[PDB]
């Protein structure tokens, strides 16, 4: 299943930018 | 793609001259007073300046705080403090107190009070961007960043500076521990709002969205609660905003949670989840009206139509109808009696406030310049 984890990153990168 | 963030008024302060008359003796001590006076004035002007951006604020703020820092920090001993700490009286209004000012003759009081206004400015810069119908991607990110910057300033003020104040703040005042904590929390919730919108627009898994939404609601609840020991009179408007947003985002959680259940062939449960979403949304729909009828700080607003408020409404109906349709030809499942309970996972950290520190004491402060003060009158 496991997709949820993969996505979580894309936010962390968007947020952890500025 | 837009957000509505309730904002209380900025704090206002008495202009401060930094004129010590016979005390100051010398070209150098006089210059530092003018530089303090003018850097302060320029900073204050930015708070109401519409062309101001985050860069200007930081630039003007550092300029002032670095000079102001000469009234607080010792130049050599980290255990000592400027002899000038008490030389100047500073006078400030408070966010819930209207025009009723409060004054302390303490340079530490000024540093915290002005810093607090810098933080508010960032929350207001964020909320202005969030309201543009045309808001771009970069602007949304800036909204998020600005709120995180604000969170970190408020928090820094609270942890490392508030405890220096020899006169504690009275209940309800901006420099009090409990109130200042609510601003930190609100900023996190508001910033997390932007994150959720990107995740939704970006089509992320419903489990993540539901969880993030739920945590957002929880933050709003904690802020609401944090303020709850305040006099109801002047907190009532603000708490209505927080509570409305809390209910509103819980609906978001139930809505996306329904998708998770439906995707799991638990459609009966999914329908029940969406029904709770309708309820939470209606509660929010009720609270947002009370806010518009509730007197208190900031302009009057009537939250219903915000593009944000209506989207969840359309999402709930369409998501609900989808479930029942599946149920009618596919699942044939019972609708559970009790609403589902929410996960409550641990923090996702997407909301971490950006750490703040004031700049170092300006290099204009030297022992010679400092020596040109007091002299005892």
């Amino acid at each position: 299943k496991e997709e949820e984890d993969d996505d979580m990153k894309e936010l962390e990168n968007w947020a952890g930018s500025m | 793609d837009t957000h509505w963030f309730h904002r209380n008024p900025l704090k206002a302060t008495a202009p401060v001259s930094f004129n010590y008359y016979g005390v100051v003796t010398g070209p150098s001590a006089s210059k530092i007073c003018n530089d303090l006076r003018s850097s302060r004035a320029r900073l204050l002007e930015l708070f109401t300046d519409l062309s101001c951006n985050p860069e200007m604020m930081k630039n003007a703020a550092d300029s002032y705080f670095s000079l102001l820092q000469g009234f607080i920090n010792s130049l050599d001993e980290s255990t000592q403090e400027s002899k000038l700490r008490y030389i100047q009286n500073f006078k400030w209004t408070d966010t819930l107190q209207g025009q009723v000012p409060s004054a302390q003759q303490d340079a530490v009081f000024e540093l915290i009070s002005m810093g607090f206004n810098v933080a508010l400015w960032y929350t207001k810069y964020a909320s202005r961007l969030a309201g543009k119908e045309n808001i771009t991607e970069d602007e949304a990110k800036e909204v998020h960043r600005s709120l995180k910057i604000a969170a970190g300033i408020f928090k820094h003020l609270k942890e490392s500076h508030l405890p220096k104040l020899i006169t504690p703040a009275e209940k309800g005042r901006d420099l009090e521990s409990r109130l200042i904590e609510a601003y930190v929390i609100q900023c996190q919730a508001e910033a997390q709002e932007v994150t959720i919108a990107r995740a939704i627009e970006l089509k992320h898994a419903p489990g993540l969205i539901a969880a993030l939404a739920y945590e957002t609601a929880n933050f709003y609840q904690k802020a609401d609660h944090t303020l709850s020991s305040l006099e109801p009179a002047y907190s009532a408007k603000w708490r209505k905003y927080l509570h409305l947003k809390m209910c509103f985002y819980t609906a978001y959680a139930y809505c996306y949670h329904g998708e998770t259940l439906l995707a799991s062939d638990k459609c009966g449960e999914a329908i029940r989840s969406l029904q709770e979403a309708e309820k939470l949304y209606a509660k929010a729909e009720a609270l947002c009206k009370e806010y518009g009828e509730t007197k208190g700080p900031g302009p009057t607003v009537k939250p219903s139509g915000h593009l944000f408020f209506r989207k969840l409404g359309n999402l709930v109906k369409n998501t609900l109808e989808k479930c029942q349709r599946e149920n009618g030809f596919i699942y044939f499942q019972k609708i559970p009696t009790e609403a589902p309970q929410l996960e409550l996972k641990a923090n996702y950290g997407l909301v971490e406030p950006i750490p703040f520190e004031f700049p170092p004491t300006s290099v204009q402060w030297t022992p010679e310049t400092l020596a040109a003060f007091d002299l005892t009158k």
